[PDB]
């Protein structure tokens, strides 16, 4: 029902906000 | 031909994509069981288009390996441990034929040595235990022993025995109604009455234990066993 | 016809391939790597004729510069 | 954990419904041809004709091997990878430290053409080796079957006999004690010296101690499989020089050693 690894869910987030800066960084460039 | 075999690769690569693509919503979820070592055994495997045709009767263990093209009539059993492969040329087996636990009734792998000759297994057939037939023909209710050994163009005509541990060199035809044994295989003695009705009665005995191992294997599987495995410490 | 972003994403196939293949893995192993490996390919030739015209124009002006200080020993 | 947790959970279970999507699609396009994998159906003890096999507690069963029908195995045996004991019309017997190696293929016979027919009786410390078949026969303790043998319906076996590796062994002959009998047919090669017999014994004793070490690693779970796995590539090399400098002392974990008694030392 929920994944339980905090450090994993940081870095999943940390992944997603840098794939969405670099779309962002793109079109704003 | 070669638009299929494309269509079969480019597959392939959406497929991998696919599971990949499936162990990475797993990861996310922290599940690791997609790292089991789990079995790929296949009884029935393709090589592209070259699959087997098993008839809905003919009994297969689950522990055969039948590679390629591979034809088996009605009534037919293929036992534990029996290796059939048909890649190189196709591999028939006739109707009301059992081919014993272990036995490997297989192709050669490459032409180097000549054309690819291919095994033909004719009806009411007996071949033993841990036979070993290499691009031969057998034809109607011969009797195979048990650790004989028949390599390519050899040809057992009907009513025919090949002794037990018997090494058929190449190109060795057997004539209806004799015994040949030996390493190499020579003519021992003529085959008896009693003999084929022992053959033809024990290929009968066959198709009726074979009908009855091929109840117990379709039984459910156990789910007390695969919790048992899943709850061990 | 040929164009920087069609050869740079032929150079990023042959790159993920040639990578493949120096592991001694299939060619086509992880398909979704020859996909960012096109694209990266692409981005990166647009980005070298971008930056070599670029580099000529300031040479040109660098140029103009050593040129006028050559001819000032003429005065 | 918490909300963070639950979305990405929500997101994870999209990516997995869009993997196997994309898994059928491409299956499609393959045309429907390859065969996909099933789970193993394979029993490597199973029933026949409401008959169930004996196996003792302390007898490594290889998974791959198929003990079928009426089957007794005795304490201290192990039937390796691939074996075939099939007790269908008739019983098989196996006594107490022997081993069946690799391949083998053990049967009976309901009915023999001529003589009695009798089941398959295999002996205590018995060595069969890889590959061989045993078909309706008797092998009495302390004796030696080759390799690649094959034993016809009525062969006896007697204690102390070796079968050589290759042999055929026509039917009801007989193998006297002492003696070591090779060829097809076999026939009578020399006399077994005392050496050879210490090398039986020791080769049944041997085999005990491999069947402990290969029933352990077959019966772990997927969390000691991966736990092992971790461990095996966490001690594959070693920096005692850099250890040194920290100051400790790194051990193999006693799931990585094996016992003394498998070791060529
Ligand atoms: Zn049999």
């Amino acid at each position: 029902k929920v994944s339980e690894d905090k450090n994993r869910n940081y870095a999943v987030v940390a992944g997603v906000v840098a794939i969405v800066g670099s779309i962002g960084w793109y079109l704003k460039a | 031909g070669t638009l299929g075999r494309a269509f079969y690769s480019v597959g392939f690569w959406i497929r991998e994509t696919g599971q990949a693509l499936d162990r990475l919503g797993c990861r996310l979820q922290g599940k690791n069981y997609f790292r089991e070592q789990l079995s790929r055994h296949r009884t029935l495997m393709n090589v592209f288009d070259k699959a087997p045709i098993v008839d809905k009767e003919a009994f297969v263990a689950p522990s055969a390996s039948v590679i390629g093209d591979v034809h088996i009539g009605r009534g037919s059993s293929i036992w534990y441990g029996c290796v059939l492969r048909g890649d190189v040329n196709t591999v028939s087996v006739g109707s009301g034929t059992n081919i014993q636990d272990n036995s490997l009734v297989h192709v050669a792998k490459s032409n180097l040595s000549g054309k690819v000759h291919p095994t033909i297994i004719g009806d009411n057939v007996t071949i033993g235990h841990s036979a070993v037939l290499h691009g031969c023909t057998v034809e109607d209710e011969t009797f195979i022993g048990m650790g004989a050994t028949l390599l390519d163009g050899v040809v057992v005509e009907k009513h025919g025995m090949v002794a037990a541990g018997a090494l058929v060199r190449q190109n060795t035809r057997i004539p209806s109604g004799e015994v040949w044994g030996g390493n190499p295989a020579r003519f021992l003695r003529k085959l008896t009455d009693e003999e084929i009705a022992f053959i033809s009665q024990s290929a009968t005995n066959y198709s009726n234990l074979a009908q009855a191992h091929a109840a117990e294997n379709a039984k459910p599987l156990n789910v007390i066993e695969f919790e048992k495995v899943l709850r061990k410490k | 016809p040929i164009s920087a972003t069609m050869v740079g994403a032929l150079l990023g196939l042959g790159t993920q391939m040639y990578s493949n293949a120096l592991r001694k893995l299939p060619y086509m192993r992880h398909p979704w790597e020859h996909v960012v490996g096109m694209g990266l390919g692409a981005v990166f030739a647009n980005q070298l004729v971008k930056w070599d015209v670029k580099l000529k124009e300031d040479l040109d002006v660098m140029l103009a510069k050593a040129r006028a200080a050559n001819e000032r020993r003429y005065f | 954990m918490g909300t963070l947790g639950r979305a990405i959970y929500t997101v994870g279970n999209w990516i997995r419904g869009t993997g196997q999507a994309l898994d059928r699609v491409g299956s499609l396009l393959q045309g429907s041809h390859r065969i996909e994998e099933h789970l193993s159906r394979h029993r490597t003890l199973m029933n026949v004709f409401d008959k169930s096999p004996l196996v003792d507690k302390d007898v490594f069963v290889a998974p791959s091997a198929s003990v079928i029908g009426d089957v007794q195995i005795g304490k201290g045996s192990s039937i390796w990878y691939g074996c075939v004991l099939r007790g269908d019309v008739n019983n098989i017997s196996v006594g107490s430290g022997t081993n069946i190696q690799d391949n083998t293929l053990v049967h009976v016979a309901k009915t023999n053409i001529s003589g009695k027919v009798l089941p398959t009786l295999i002996g205590d410390n018995v060595t069969v080796g890889h590959s061989a078949v045993i078909h309706g026969c008797t092998v009495e303790d302390d004796a030696f079957v080759g390799m690649g043998a094959t034993l016809l319906d009525g062969v006896v076996v007697e204690k102390h006999a070796m079968v050589a590796a290759g042999s055929l062994v026509k039917q009801n002959t007989r193998i006297p004690s002492g003696e070591v009998w090779g060829g097809n047919p076999a026939k009578f090669m020399r006399k077994l010296t005392d050496e050879e017999i210490v090398y039986i014994s020791q080769s049944a004793k041997n085999y005990i101690n491999l069947a402990q070490i290969h029933a352990s690693e077959n019966s772990k779970s997927f969390e000691q499989i991966e736990v092992e796995r971790a461990l095996r590539k966490k001690y594959a090399r070693k920096d005692e020089d850099y250890d040194s400098m920290l100051g400790i002392t790194r051990e193999t974990p006693p799931e990585l050693i094996l016992p003394d008694n498998v070791l060529p030392g």
